[PDB]
RNA sequence: UAAGGAACUCGGCAAAAUGACCCCGUAACUUCGGGAGAAGGGGUGCUCUUUAGGGUUAACGCCCAGAAGAGCCGCAGUGAA
RNA sequence: UUUGGCACCUCGAUGUCGGCUCAUCGCAUCCUGGGGCUGUAGUCGGUCCCAAGGGUUGGGCUGUUCGCCCAUUAAAGCGGUACGCGAGCUGGGUUCAGAACGUCGUGAGACAGUUCGGUCCCUAUCCGUCGUGGGCGUAGGAAAUUUGAGAGGAGCUGUCCUUAGUACGAGAGGACCGGGAUGGACAUACCUCUGGUGUACCAGUUGUCGUGCCAACGGCAUAGCUGGGUAGCUAUGUGUGGACGGGAUAAGUGCUGAAAGCAUCUAAGCAUGAAGCCCCCCUCAAGAUGAGAUUUCCCAACUUCGGUUAUAAGAUCCCUCAAAGAUGAUGAGGUUAAUAGGUUCGAGGUGGAAGCAUGGUGACAUGUGGAGCUGACGAAUACUAAUCGAUCGAAGACUUAAU
């Protein structure tokens, strides 16, 4: 339970207990506010929407996002509330207890829990393929002509063919990802931060879906 | 902010007591080692070799030799494992980092003061 | 940043020397890139000719090259005492920018995406 | 960095002067090592007389890599040169005259035998 | 690492679809000038 | 390029490392010629002093030094090739 | 899966053993587990059965196919795939022409008996595969969020201690047993830490050319050489992960039966039990042509609202950029503006600028001064430019029953 979104800041050390060295990772969640309330008789599932950050409001010549358009301005008023810029959805929780127009606080969780991450990669590029896998590569001298590339890439005319789920090269790239069982160093409210034992997938000022475990 | 706020932190973390000092300088350093039973105190003495970037980040470096056998112990600089520090000395230094010294014995190791 | 498939000993003495006749001219013709980043560069040469101090002089004496202007009249000075001279004064008041660029049609040999440039 | 075929001095007074590798156990597919662990070597340079003798097969401890480690203080030693000290299938030593320092990560490996055998321990 | 077959001037054709050429824009002159392209200098009957 | 240092490999192929000049020392074996540049060591920067020259010398001066000291600076002194 | 036999395809070419890289399937199972067994008290060894899911070292010596050995490991399996793969690598060996030796041969030459040496071509058209876009369609149009039909991925072990030296035991060995602590390997995410890199950062330093000389700068000398090093990219550096738990289970093992009037690990029950199956967790997923579901916004003024001008919600062109990136897609912004640059400050890095002054015969030193400089980083400031403007863009079809 206990969702909340944010984006990555940067990552630092602390000492914490016993003079401990921990480097962890810095999460600014902030506006984080309930949007729709979904139901398993209206919607098939019983889960909610919530958005993170709020924008700028309808305007003319909008050329980029920072403003909202109309029916981004009807959902943002249903509830009481302004125009947001990141939206998700959570099946984890309990609705019962929360309600919309809230604005479910950084305060919801405490330092000393389990969670599960979910960010995406940096993205890298088009990369070959013992960057892209883990494939040891061959020699560079004693007179050869194989350094990086692969080799094979499948059997002989028996199945003359190449299967799928071959490991060629490709785009090394920003996916998603779901870490677990992290813990929490300390929840912040004047800034209304937190603190992770880590790192987690992303580059800076990215965005953070961050939950509960259960595990 | 998108830019002070991580020093805002970590500003509760740091500490304040500690002196400021420079390569050159010969220094004696008391740590707060917790063996199974108590929480015995000992010092180390050597050479300031390098200290990098500021925040928790900076973290500082020392030098000594045993045996003839030259050791080095890096340490962070607002950790709580230390009780104390002292400047023994100080030393004319022309560099910010001084590797240039884990090859030398002896009076080829040698410093001026200040 | 920019490396404009050049090498670096070339692409220096190459900023340089534009920046030079770009003193010269107050407004010239290439390509774009070559334009994004002398602007840098020149704008950096009039934030130091801004001061007229001696180490600042010492300073683009480094870049500036040895170039003589003759001026109106059958008068000479280099680039050097025209920056510090008749420059510094204009954009003395001024706080960035210093100048401006003119997007243009291709060349014919190329699609080179062509510009001016000009001070402002 | 720590791998076989890689030269070791030694720090007692068993009768080897110098030693090089063959293995570092542990599991299958262990590569590699640093202070704290039990190997195995060679040795190729030996003292005359003492107990120990060129071309003998021997376990062994290490001590004070150069590639020194760092702990959960966050606190790092290093050392400038590396060395090893020969056992008697016990966690008990051979030579007893032991030289030069030694690190304190080997309480937990019970060498406390020989960390009292020790001079200086950091 | 040569043709075995030949190419059918369909298949030629097929491929070469997005083998094209789009457009500019040329817009006209409202601030200053004749019909020419938007928020530039007089390329054909322009003033800006 | 850490750290390790031929585990690679059919094979240290390649790449690496050496190298200039000055000094000191250089075995076995020899058809006595040689081996032998054996090996293996050490040294070279800059200023002042001359005492003293190669004298550049007319002569200390001209620079190189007679080349001996004392000092200055650097991680590093055939600082490159 | 040997030696062979038959000569069906292939000699107007099916063109190479090993090894490297990369695999992938079986099980007649090396570890792993579970059971039953033992000439097994537990273990031992051994026997059988269940089980294939995963995993199944590094070196020395022969090209040698092989094999032996040194260390380990929980083990260090057997096999299949043009004796897995050379339009992916080497060619160590063949087989080439040189040459030597031994033997045979009148000899030319032969053997194989060895030996040294001796040239491995190809711009990928189709399928296929890994990634990326474009097109169009889902009976109104758009924006955003989503269910998930299914698909892919994941399951390895080892250890200290507590219960417990307890059961077993003939003690030794020593449990099964729950935990945490664990470690390795492996896959992952990141650069706070350690370190590398750093070619537009800082310093030092030789030669040499110009700036008349001087210095000072600059050029060239692998970035001239050396030391350091920001951002970012990084691992050897940081943190994660694995396990379960459910069933349905299997070998099985326990049960209760009847036929075989008995009984007898369902033939109709009861159970339990495998890294087995499924669930279990991660990812992709409505081109899922079946095209899904929710919320919001737009709705031809003319007008069979056909159809034009239009038009709206909405998009696009263009432009400043980068957390993205071959391209294009993605994203951030486009003057009501901090998108980039500049300017200012800062950070960080480097290591005490110049000019003065003093000292010093001089080289040099001190103070002025944590100075002076500072690319990518951070803030702020609209000083500069992203302005004019254009293009597209619907008009809710029928049938039937409800309404």
């Amino acid at each position: 339970t206990k969702g909340i979104l944010g984006r990555k800041i940067g990552m630092t050390q602390v000492f914490g207990e016993n003079g401990e060295l921990i480097p962890v990772t810095v999460v600014e969640a902030k506006e984080n506010v309930v949007l729709q309330k979904k139901t398993v008789e209206v919607d098939g599932y019983n889960a909610i929407q919530v958005g993170f950050e709020d924008k700028k409001a309808y305007k003319k010549d909008a050329k980029s996002n920072k403003y909202a358009n109309k029916p981004a301005e009807g959902h943002a008023k249903k509830a009481d509330a302004a125009p947001k810029r990141f939206i998700r959805e959570f099946r984890n929780v309990d609705v019962d207890a929360y309600e919309v127009g809230q604005e479910v606080s950084v305060d919801t969780f405490v330092a000393g829990d389990v969670i599960d991450v979910t960010g995406v990669s940096k993205g890298k590029g088009f990369q070959g393929a013992i960057k892209r896998h883990g494939q040891s590569r061959g020699p560079m001298s004693h007179g050869s002509h194989f350094h990086r590339a692969p080799g094979s890439v499948g059997m002989a005319s028996d199945a003359s063919r190449v299967f799928k789920g071959q490991k060629m090269p490709g785009r090394m790239g920003g996916n998603t990802v779901t870490v677990q069982n992290l813990e929490v160093v300390q929840v912040d409210t004047e800034n209304k931060v937190i603190l992770v034992k880590g790192n987690v997938p992303g580059p800076k000022k990215g965005l953070v879906e961050i939950r509960t475990s259960i595990k | 902010t998108n830019h002070k706020l991580i020093e805002a932190v970590t500003k509760s973390q740091l500490r304040t007591d500690l002196p400021s000092f420079r390569p050159g300088d010969t220094l004696r350093v008391h740590v707060r080692i917790i063996e199974g039973t108590r929480e015995r105190i000992q010092v180390f003495e050597g050479v300031v070799i390098k200290r990098r970037g500021g925040g928790v980040s900076e973290t500082f470096t020392v030098r000594k030799i045993s045996s003839g056998v030259g050791v080095e112990r890096t340490f962070p600089l607002h950790t709580p494992k230390i009780e104390k520090i002292e400047v023994k000395r100080r030393g004319k230094v022309r560099r910010a980092k001084l590797y240039y010294l884990r090859s030398l014995r002896g009076k080829a190791a040698r410093i001026q003061e200040i | 940043y920019r490396k404009l498939g050049r090498t670096s000993d070339q692409r220096k003495a190459m900023l340089r020397d534009l920046a030079t006749s770009l003193i010269i001219s107050e407004r010239i013709e290439t390509t774009e890139a070559r334009a994004k980043e002398v602007r840098s560069v020149v704008e950096k040469l009039i934030t130091l000719g801004k001061k007229g101090d001696l180490a600042s002089r010492r300073n683009a004496a480094k870049t500036l090259r040895n170039v003589e202007i003759l001026n109106e009249d059958e008068t000479t000075q280099t680039a050097l005492q025209k920056l510090f001279g008749e420059i510094a004064e204009r954009y003395t008041e001024r706080q960035g920018g210093y100048t401006r660029i003119l997007k243009q049609g291709p060349r014919r040999g190329d699609g080179a995406e062509s510009v001016i440039i000009e001070l402002v | 960095m720590i791998q076989q075929e890689t030269r070791l001095k030694v720090a007692d007074n068993s009768g080897a002067r110098e030693v090089l590798t063959i293995k570092v156990l542990g599991g299958s597919g262990r590569k590699t090592a640093n202070i704290g662990d039990v190997i195995v070597c060679t040795v190729k340079n030996a003292t005359p007389g003492g107990v120990v003798k060129k071309g003998d097969v021997v376990k062994a401890v290490i001590v004070r890599t150069k590639s020194g480690v760092r702990r959960n203080d966050g606190s790092y030693i290093k050392f400038d040169e590396n060395a090893c000290v020969i056992i008697r299938d016990d966690k008990g030593p051979r030579g007893t005259r032991i030289f030069g320092p030694v690190a304190r990560e080997l309480r937990e490996g019970n060498f406390m035998k020989i960390v009292s055998l020790a001079p200086e321990v950091l | 690492a040569v043709p075995k077959r030949r190419t059918s001037k369909t298949r030629k054709n097929k491929r070469r679809t997005h083998f094209k050429i789009s457009v500019p824009g040329m817009t006209e002159c409202p601030n200053c000038g004749e019909y020419k392209l938007s928020h530039r200098v007089c390329k054909n009957c322009g003033s800006y």
